[PDB]
């Protein structure tokens, strides 16, 4: 459960729905996916650690 | 409450008794007999 407050019990079961797995996709940051830009600061045409 | 685990205690046969029961956390966590069976873990404050 998440909180604990009852709020229905209107249509709940235990069914595993998901006996197909929670789907699974591999991390490619190597087009700025899971980046951020930095606070106020521009950076232009160049390589930053 | 629904979610949570009840406290860890276990029944045993001691001084002739069947059923002489103990706990987790016992005396209390503070000055507990083995801090790696009780639930309760003393933690330092981390900064803010
Ligand atoms: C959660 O709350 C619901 C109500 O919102 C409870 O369902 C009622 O349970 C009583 C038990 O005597 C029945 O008389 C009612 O007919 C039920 N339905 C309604 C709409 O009141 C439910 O028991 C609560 N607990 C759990 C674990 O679901
Ligand atoms: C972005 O930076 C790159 C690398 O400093 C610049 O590329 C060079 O551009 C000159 C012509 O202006 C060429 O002679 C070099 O051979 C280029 N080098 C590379 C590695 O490509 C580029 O001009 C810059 N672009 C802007 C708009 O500033
Ligand atoms: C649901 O089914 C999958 C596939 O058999 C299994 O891996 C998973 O552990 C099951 N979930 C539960 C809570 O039983
Ligand atoms: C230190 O703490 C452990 C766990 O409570 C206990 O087994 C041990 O006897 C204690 N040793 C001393 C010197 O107090
Ligand atoms: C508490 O949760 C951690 C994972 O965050 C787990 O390793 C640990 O065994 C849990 N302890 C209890 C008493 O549930």
């Amino acid at each position: 459960v998440i909180g604990d407050f009852n709020c229905t019990n209107f249509a709940i079961n235990d069914l595993n729905t998901t006996v197909p797995r929670i789907s699974e996709y591999v991390v490619d940051v190597s087009y700025g996916l899971g980046t951020y830009y930095i606070l106020d600061r521009v950076y232009l045409n160049t390589t930053i650690l | 409450p629904i979610g949570t685990n009840y406290r860890s205690c276990e029944s045993t046969t001691v001084l002739d008794h069947t059923d002489w029961c103990r706990c987790s956390c016992l005396p209390d966590p503070i000055t507990a007999y083995d801090p790696r069976s009780c639930s309760q873990k003393k933690s330092l404050v981390g900064v803010g």
